[PDB]
């Protein structure tokens, strides 16, 4: 009824007593080990708070303080990144020459011959070349000295210590009650207006007052040491008005609604800065101001304490129709009592956001000299793609956990959840058909092309010079977005990205961005993407929908979310649990995202990135995507075999660590197959023989050695599979793009 | 190089032999399954009880050893 | 159908009967153990072979044993 | 020459795997412990833990040191 | 696929497919004689091993013959 | 084995010259007295010292100009190659027996306590340090336990599976 | 005690239908019927997926498998404290009463039951498979 | 046969074959396996007790 602060004073004593008792959180694990399974169970159940206790308040307090701990760890990581830029980097030299100097912020110690990894990156500096893009981010912020990076590192560690204090404080001293956590209307109001809205407003303020004049002077050619410090622009208004003449009018145009006077630093240019290859910083300042106003408006929607506002329960209960039964009734009670349902929704949207971020950061590069740093572009695209895919698989996992643990049929009668469960067979069968159709009509096109090329019939191929599959809808969308400044957005000076069409943006003789034309190979690879995403969706959705029961096992919810099987009967019921569906979906997401990042790497190396000479643009792989990416053999030869030459001849150079990691990641991936292909009965019997050998010499441990559980065997297999494959692609990508970029 | 690859070959031979010999000698029974002879040479498992019994038959030891033999001859 | 046998090490704890999802097992009177009851498997035509009974059995080695045999519609757990 | 060597070595690997598989099948199906009381077959069954553990040791030694030498050279 | 993914996933998938065939008009006129089930656990291990071994042998035979033949 | 000493091998000297040349080629892009120049000079000095030490150790080099180790205890002893494999073998075996005996002694000591499993994951650090220091004299105690028959458990006291 | 008869006029629980119900096997091979007497009208979880409302008084549900009926009966006994009866129905109309077979639940020992599958030996006393060769037996457990 | 007396298990299919346990109780009503033995180690099911006949346990 009334939104208010409610806490409990000193609920948990701050003591090291439970630190000395592993497994204290669990009723089963607190008694201590009997076998070696207890060692793994302690780590596996450490963060399953809902398994430790059924009290929602204690779970919520644990989640809150764990989130504070994660924020503190993230701030430690960020402060270390700023510190290594301040102390072990060539950032100032790179500021003086951002084209011919490779960013580097890691220096290795001279021991066992490893100082060869301190490569000649330029700027009179030796170190490991970095691909995280921090230099371009720091330059965009207006940072010009190592002292400012030192200040951010120290301030980050202070805030990191404040986050760790808050986690201790809000668990051990003043832990909020359950009704505090269930104020979702107040949480949404504060996180929209106050977190996102005020954050965007404050960053617009930083951009306007610091980032715009410093980067304007940097792009004008002024030496970074001769550029005035940001507080000089704050205090001296005339120095600001020298660059942006509307600052002489002060805040009077803002309060007299003469907003068009601010058009010199609040622009809608679009496109890229030709000097730096990044987005216009004035455009970003106007963007963040508009986003701030929109989010401040959005944060006033929900009713808290002053009558006005929406009740989310009323909105959900009012949205029902003739086809959908009771509609969204009961979803408010689900989303205010189940942390797992909230985690599923938030993980799905956060992962999708990360993938969208990867696409929007490559297409409209927002940092100066980011686009011509091909290593950074490839790295950040691949990284954010992978983070997105992992978060989406986690969304499937925690949706399944909600279905097993927190679902109540009494509170879900004829609502959307009940009706979705009631036609799960139709959903799964139709999705299965869609996946089969997509696999046939996408991969069989490649197989047809490989067979036709191998039969000496290139005229029977699916290609641009043969039977054509032109992606006409995407081409029409590209043409529409190219023509946007004419009619449908007349106040925009340029299109949002050069990828829609138009001219080539070149910085330092290298392509920053250029049109990305789509042909038959793009059609084929996009339908491959659709197929792989649909199969991953099929596995995860089948796991969610059949988590509680199926025609095979009608009481699957009683077996739990994570169980190996229900025995060899009914023909065999291995991997029926929803956890095992997450386990298979991890492989399929790996396959999907591997194809996505391979498509990105080959297409930008072949059709975007390259050297702009007097005659034209010479790409890195010379436009061989449109010629050979329509066959599996073309991929294997011209991408995999050709582009891995940099990582296999990296020995004896600074990139030799990438060759070592390439080999070690192939090893780790192969090592995973012994866990995946085998079963624990063999390993338990082998351990029996080894235990006999230890018993003979009186060296048998009291903690009895057991083979890993079936679920742990699957988890170890998939973890080592993902690590090996992803690190193989990581070393291959980074060695290739650092050596040829 | 011949030394290193010959010791790799020895590792492959000894590991394939270890899998096959352990499968043959534990075919009649083990501590995990003392009555394994009653179930025959090939059977899927003994179920998730007693910790889990995936790939416990002697046939499964053959199946595991085919991978190691392929690796060795490779 | 699968074969389910009960050996005389059974202590009559009734856990195998409670674990069975298809009602294959029951307790009959007996005199070979303290609980004065033994498990029996009169309805093995309904046995799916899940071996929940063997997971529930506390004796060492198991008193209830399931031997997978010829597969029928009931033993394969088919609803179609 | 390369084809003949590779062909016959892969054939030999499959045949050795089958030899050990049918040894395991003999132990499951045809072995009579009372008819073989105290002979070399029953005695090698009676110290199978020593055989399997020593095979495990030699495999572990060879794998550890061969992989370590290769990785050191790499 | 046969070695990593195991039975109970596929049996439930085949259950949904068997529902789909019986409920689809113009296709429920035809019907199976043998009830479609997923491959057994041992059968799956055998089939995965067979695909693994066949791919191993075919890949290495193609590479060996081509690499020795193209230079000699 | 038909090898030549590395001190007179032409491939060894060629490899030293090539490595020094590559490092000097990297060296000429930096000013004198800078940190990269000092690091590259230290690497050059380490390269020269390493090649001199490998030549002075009596190592045998193949046709590739690389040192080859001799591991037969006969050929190592009668030709001065015992520092390549034999003395490292003795050193490793001593340290490995030390580690194994310390672990065995800790396990046997923890077996006699009221909670034997407790000491396996919460280490008795003073006891482990005392037992670890006593592992220096492992061969004497181990050989005595072998002669006494107390090193091995009897076969009647060890569990086995049915045959 | 006598085996109860199936009353096909017993009302069904309030359910909107689902795709997880009966298939062609019910019409041509067999299906199963669980009956129970509910103390009050309340929502229970269907073994085939979804929430249904059981009516006060007697209830009748047709299910494809015996395991589905026994899972529903486990839910009824543990959550609603309600006993139930399970029948097997054949396409010719013959009804076979299944559970509880003698009116007492199988976990409770009842007089008049005869042990079947009992072996008068421990499991380690089974003979060797070479002793049952060419005998037609299933295995050493069959002798 | 006594109370809390060390016995050695002679049942070959037992997890604790050739191992020493403590006698918990001996049933006197003539059941098939009257000797209840507690072991310091768990088997693969996590059980620490089993019942043995008179001939299956040897006093040590
Ligand atoms: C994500 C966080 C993070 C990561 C991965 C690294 C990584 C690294 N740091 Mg950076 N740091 C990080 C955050 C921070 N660091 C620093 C301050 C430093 C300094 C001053 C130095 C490093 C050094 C190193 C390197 C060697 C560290 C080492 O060997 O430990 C040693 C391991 C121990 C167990 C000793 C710890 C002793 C310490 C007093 C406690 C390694 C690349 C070194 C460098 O980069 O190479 C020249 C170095 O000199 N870090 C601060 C501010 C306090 C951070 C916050
Ligand atoms: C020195 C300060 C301090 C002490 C003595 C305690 C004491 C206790 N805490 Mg509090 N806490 C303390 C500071 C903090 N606490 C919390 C938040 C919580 C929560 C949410 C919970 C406790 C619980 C507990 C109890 C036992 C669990 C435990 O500590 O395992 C020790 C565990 C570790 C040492 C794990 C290390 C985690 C660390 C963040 C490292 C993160 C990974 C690294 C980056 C390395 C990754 C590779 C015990 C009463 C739990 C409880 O009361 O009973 C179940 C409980 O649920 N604490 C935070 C915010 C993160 C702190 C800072
Ligand atoms: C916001 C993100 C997020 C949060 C808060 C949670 C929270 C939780 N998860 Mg979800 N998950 C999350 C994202 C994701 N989840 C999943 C998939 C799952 C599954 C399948 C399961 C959970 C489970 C759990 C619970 C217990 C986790 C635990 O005890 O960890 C213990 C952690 C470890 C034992 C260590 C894990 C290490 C990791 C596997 C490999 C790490 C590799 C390194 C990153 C790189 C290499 C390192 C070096 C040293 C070699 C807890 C409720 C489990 C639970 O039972 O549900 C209630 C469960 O079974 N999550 C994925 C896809 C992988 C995500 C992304
Ligand atoms: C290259 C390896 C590979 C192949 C070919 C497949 C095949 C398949 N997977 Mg597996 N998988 C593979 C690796 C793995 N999968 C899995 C785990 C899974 C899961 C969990 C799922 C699949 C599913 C699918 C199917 C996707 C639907 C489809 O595309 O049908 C089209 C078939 C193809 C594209 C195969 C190629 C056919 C070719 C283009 C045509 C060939 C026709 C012949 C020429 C005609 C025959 C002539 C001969 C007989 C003379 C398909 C049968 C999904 C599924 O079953 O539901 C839809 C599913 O849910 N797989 C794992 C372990 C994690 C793998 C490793
Ligand atoms: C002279 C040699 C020899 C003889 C007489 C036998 C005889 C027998 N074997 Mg032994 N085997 C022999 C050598 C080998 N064995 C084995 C390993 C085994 C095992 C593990 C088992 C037997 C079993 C059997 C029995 C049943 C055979 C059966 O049902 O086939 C059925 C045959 C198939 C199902 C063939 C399908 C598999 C085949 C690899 C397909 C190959 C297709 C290719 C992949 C296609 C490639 C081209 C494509 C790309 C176009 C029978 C007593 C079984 C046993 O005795 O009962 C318990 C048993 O479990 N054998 C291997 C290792 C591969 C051998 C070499
Ligand atoms: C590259 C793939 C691969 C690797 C490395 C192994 C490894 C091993 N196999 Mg496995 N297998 C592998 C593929 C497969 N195998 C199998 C099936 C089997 C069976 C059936 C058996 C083995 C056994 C063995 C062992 C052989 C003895 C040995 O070499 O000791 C050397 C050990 C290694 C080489 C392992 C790696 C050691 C590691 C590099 C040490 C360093 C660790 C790091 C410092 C830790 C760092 C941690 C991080 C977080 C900081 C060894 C543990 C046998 C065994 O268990 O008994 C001896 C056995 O019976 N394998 C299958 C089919 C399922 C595969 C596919
Ligand atoms: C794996 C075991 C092993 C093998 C195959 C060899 C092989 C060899 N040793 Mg070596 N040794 C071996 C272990 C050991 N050796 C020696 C101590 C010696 C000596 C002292 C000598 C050899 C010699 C030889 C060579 C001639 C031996 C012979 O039979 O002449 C017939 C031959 C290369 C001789 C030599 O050095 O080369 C000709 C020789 O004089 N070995 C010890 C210490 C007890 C070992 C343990
Ligand atoms: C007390 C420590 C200890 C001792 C004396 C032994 C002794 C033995 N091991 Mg066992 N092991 C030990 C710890 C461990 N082992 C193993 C896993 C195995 C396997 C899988 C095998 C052996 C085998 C063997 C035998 C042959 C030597 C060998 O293969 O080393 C190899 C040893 C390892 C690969 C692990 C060693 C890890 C570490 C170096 C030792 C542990 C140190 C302690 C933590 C120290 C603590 C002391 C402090 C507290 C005072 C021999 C009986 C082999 C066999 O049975 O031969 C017949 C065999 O196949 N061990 C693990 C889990 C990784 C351990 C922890
Ligand atoms: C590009 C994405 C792929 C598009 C094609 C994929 C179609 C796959 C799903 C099958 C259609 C099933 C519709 C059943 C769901 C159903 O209940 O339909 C009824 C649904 C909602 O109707 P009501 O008026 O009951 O809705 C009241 C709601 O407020 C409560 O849900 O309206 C639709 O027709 C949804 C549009 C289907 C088209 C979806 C396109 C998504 C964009
Ligand atoms: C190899 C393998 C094993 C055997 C692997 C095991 C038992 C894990 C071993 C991990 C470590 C190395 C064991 C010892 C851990 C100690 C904490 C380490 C102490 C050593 C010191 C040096 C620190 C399984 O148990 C298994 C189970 C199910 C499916 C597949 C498999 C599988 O493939
Ligand atoms: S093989 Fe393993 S996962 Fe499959 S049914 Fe048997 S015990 Fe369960
Ligand atoms: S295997 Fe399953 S169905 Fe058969 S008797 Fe045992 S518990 Fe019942
Ligand atoms: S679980 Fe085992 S001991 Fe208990 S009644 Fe059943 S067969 Fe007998």
């Amino acid at each position: 009824k009334k939104v208010k602060i409610v806490v409990d004073g000193n609920p948990v004593e701050t003591s090291f007593e439970r630190w000395a008792k592993p497994g204290h959180f669990s009723r089963t694990l607190s008694k201590g080990p009997s076998t070696t399974t207890w060692i793994w169970n302690l780590h596996a159940d450490a963060h399953d708070f809902d398994s430790h206790t059924s009290d929602l308040e204690e779970i919520s307090r644990k989640v809150f303080s764990a989130h504070f701990g994660q924020l503190g760890i993230i701030l430690i990581w960020l402060s270390g990144m700023y510190f290594h830029g301040a102390r072990f980097s060539n950032y100032e030299a790179w500021l003086s020459d951002p084209i011919h100097i490779k960013p580097s912020a890691q220096v290795v110690w001279p021991v066992v011959g490893q100082e060869i990894l301190n490569g000649d990156v330029g700027g009179g500096f030796q170190g490991v070349q970095i691909t995280s893009g921090f230099f371009q981010l720091w330059r965009a912020s207006g940072i010009t000295s190592e002292l400012q990076l030192y200040s951010t590192a120290i301030g980050g560690l202070v805030l990191a210590a404040a986050m760790f204090f808050a986690g201790w404080f809000h668990y051990h001293k003043a832990a909020p009650k359950l009704e505090w956590f269930q104020n979702v209307e107040s949480m949404l109001n504060h996180h929209l207006a106050g977190l996102l809205g005020l954050g965007s407003l404050a960053w617009a303020g930083h951009q306007i007052h610091v980032s715009l004049p410093i980067n304007k002077l940097l792009d004008a050619g002024v030496d970074p040491k001769e550029i005035p410090l940001p507080h000089e622009f704050i205090l001296n208004r005339d120095l600001m008005a020298q660059l942006y003449p509307s600052f002489s009018k002060g805040l009077a145009p803002f309060f007299t609604i003469n907003w068009s006077e601010y058009s010199d630093f609040l622009t809608f240019q679009g496109g890229l800065n030709p000097v730096t290859g990044g987005l216009w910083l004035s455009d970003q300042a106007h963007h963040h101001l508009a986003i701030a106003v929109l989010f401040l408006v959005a944060g006033h929607q929900y009713r808290t304490n002053w009558g006005i506002g929406h009740s989310i329960k009323e909105i959900l209960e009012a949205h029902k129709g003739p086809f959908t039964g009771e509609g969204h009734k009961g979803l408010y009670e689900i989303l205010t009592t189940s942390w797992h349902a909230q985690l599923a929704i938030n993980l799905a949207l956060f992962g999708s956001l990360s993938i969208i971020v990867a696409h929007h950061m490559y297409s409209m590069p927002p940092y100066p000299y980011l686009a011509t740093d091909y290593g950074t572009q490839l790295s950040i695209f691949t990284h954010h793609t992978w983070i997105g895919g992992f978060c989406i698989v986690g969304a499937g996992a925690h949706a399944a956990i909600f279905m097993v643990r927190d679902y109540d049929p009494t509170n879900n009668y004829n609502n959307l959840l009940d009706r979705v469960i009631r036609h799960r067979d139709a959903i799964v069968s139709h999705l299965n058909w869609v996946c089969i159709f997509l696999g046939f009509h996408s991969f069989g096109l490649y197989i047809h092309n490989d067979t036709m090329s191998a039969l000496g019939r290139p005229q029977d191929m699916f290609s641009d010079t043969a039977i054509q599959l032109q992606p006409v809808f995407a081409q029409w969308i590209q043409n529409t977005h190219l023509s946007a400044p004419q009619f449908t957005a007349p106040n925009a000076l340029a299109p949002t990205s050069p990828v829609w069409g138009g001219d080539v943006v070149a910085v330092g003789g290298k392509v920053a961005a250029m049109p990305i034309t789509l042909g038959t190979a793009d059609f084929m690879v996009h339908h491959i993407h659709a197929f792989t995403i649909h199969v991953t969706v099929l596995i995860l959705l089948k796991g969610v929908l059949y988590a509680r029961s199926s025609r095979l096992i009608p009481d699957k919810a009683n077996l739990g979310f994570r169980f190996p099987c229900d025995g060899p009967g009914r023909g065999g019921t291995c991997q029926v649990s929803a956890w095992d569906h997450v386990f298979l979906g991890l492989f399929w997401m790996y396959n999907s995202l591997s194809i996505a990042i391979f498509h990105f790497s080959w297409k930008m190396q072949s059709d975007v990135w390259g050297t702009v000479n007097s005659t034209g643009v010479s790409h890195i792989t010379g436009g061989n995507f449109s010629q050979s990416a329509n066959t599996i053999n073309g991929w294997l030869r011209d991408f995999l075999w050709a582009q891995s030459s940099q990582v296999i001849q990296s020995y004896g150079s600074a990139l030799s660590a990438y060759g070592l990691i390439f080999l070690g990641a192939h090893f780790i991936w192969a090592f995973s197959l012994m866990f995946l292909f085998s079963g624990r009965g063999y390993w338990q019997e082998l351990i029996e023989s080894i235990v006999w050998a230890h018993n003979k010499l009186k060296v048998a441990p009291s903690i009895q050695p057991r083979a890993l559980s079936i679920t742990q065997g699957r988890a170890v297999g998939v973890a080592h599979y993902l690590l090996g494959g992803i690190a193989t692609t990581w070393s291959f990508f980074l060695a290739r793009i650092i050596a040829v970029g | 190089g011949d030394f290193l690859v010959h010791h790799a070959i020895a590792l492959g031979l000894h590991t394939t032999t270890l899998i096959l010999v352990k499968g043959a000698l534990d075919a009649r029974g083990s501590k995990l399954m003392p009555d394994k002879k009653d179930f025959g040479y090939s059977f899927p498992c003994d179920g998730p009880g007693r910790g889990g019994t995936c790939d416990i038959s002697a046939w499964d030891a053959f199946y595991l050893a085919v991978f190691w033999m392929l690796n060795t001859i490779g | 159908s699968h074969a389910v046998k009960i050996y005389d090490t059974c202590i009559g704890c009734t856990q195998c009967v409670r674990a069975c999802p298809t009602d294959v097992l029951e307790m009959v009177p007996w005199d070979g153990c303290k609980a004065s009851q033994i498990a029996s498997a009169p309805r093995t035509e309904d046995c799916v072979g899940c071996k929940r009974c063997e997971s529930a059995c506390p004796t060492d080695f198991l008193s209830v044993r399931v031997y997978l045999g010829s597969e029928t519609t009931r033993s394969m757990g088919l609803a179609y | 020459q390369a084809s003949l060597y590779t062909h016959h070595q892969y054939i030999a690997g499959f045949i050795l795997c089958g030899a050990f598989a049918h040894g395991a099948i003999f132990f499951v199906r045809d072995y009579d412990p009372e008819q073989n009381k105290g002979n070399v077959l029953a005695r090698i069954l009676d110290h199978k833990e020593a055989v399997i553990s020593h095979l495990s040791w030699v495999s572990l030694f060879l794998g550890f040191h061969t992989l370590g030498l290769y990785v050191h050279n790499d | 696929m046969f070695l990593i993914s195991w039975r109970g996933y596929w049996q439930e998938l085949i259950e949904t497919l068997a529902w789909a065939h019986e409920r689809t008009p113009l296709a429920n006129l035809v019907r199976w004689r043998d009830k479609p089930v997923a491959l057994s656990i041992v059968q799956a291990r055998l089939v995965g091993l067979a695909h693994f071994s066949a791919g191993y042998i075919l890949t290495y035979a193609a590479f060996l013959i081509a690499s020795t033949s193209g230079k000699f | 084995s038909g090898l030549t000493p590395c001190s007179e091998s032409k491939g060894f000297a060629k490899r030293q010259k090539n490595e020094i040349k590559a490092l000097t080629k990297r060296l000429k892009q930096y000013e004198e007295g800078s940190a990269p120049s000092l690091a590259l000079k230290a690497t050059i000095e380490r390269t020269e010292k390493r090649f001199a030490n490998y030549g002075n150790a009596g190592l045998l080099c193949g046709t590739d100009g690389l040192p080859h180790l001799i591991s037969d205890p006969g050929l190592a002893l009668r030709f001065g190659h015992a520092g390549e494999t034999l003395i490292p073998t003795v050193g490793f075996l001593y340290i490995a027996g030390w580690i194994g005996t310390a672990g065995r002694d800790y396990l046997i000591a923890s077996k006699g306590e009221a909670k034997p499993r407790e000491k396996e994951y919460i280490i008795d650090v003073p006891l482990a340090l005392k037992i670890s220091a006593q592992g220096a004299g492992w061969p004497f105690r181990v050989i005595r336990e072998l002669q006494k028959g107390t090193l091995l458990e009897k076969d009647s006291n060890i569990t086995v599976s049915p045959r | 005690w006598k085996p109860p008869t199936l009353d096909p006029s017993t009302p069904s629980p309030i359910f909107g239908g689902s795709t997880g119900g009966l298939l062609r096997k019910a019409q041509i091979e067999e299906f199963y019927v669980i009956t129970w007497d509910a103390k009050k009208e309340q929502v229970f979880e269907m073994p085939t997926g979804g929430a249904a409302i059981m009516r006060s008084g007697p209830n009748l549900l047709k299910l494809a498998r015996k395991e589905q009926c026994l899972a529903l009966l486990t839910q009824l006994r543990n959550k609603f404290k309600t006993d139930g009866q399970i029948y097997r129905v054949f396409p010719d109309g013959e009804v076979q009463y299944l559970h509880p077979k003698d009116g007492v639940y199988p976990e409770k020992v009842n007089a008049g039951r005869t042990a079947v599958g009992a072996k008068d030996r421990s499991i380690g006393k089974n003979t060797n498979p070479v002793a049952v060769k060419f005998t037609g037996k299933l295995g050493t457990y069959d002798v | 046969r006594l109370w809390c007396v060390q016995v050695k298990v002679l049942r070959p299919e037992s997890y604790w074959f050739n191992e020493v346990g403590k006698v918990v109780s001996v049933d006197q009503s003539g059941i098939r396996y009257p000797v209840v033995v507690r072991f310091p180690t768990v088997n693969y099911a996590g059980v620490s007790t089993n019942n043995y006949s008179l001939e299956e346990v040897q006093e040590v």
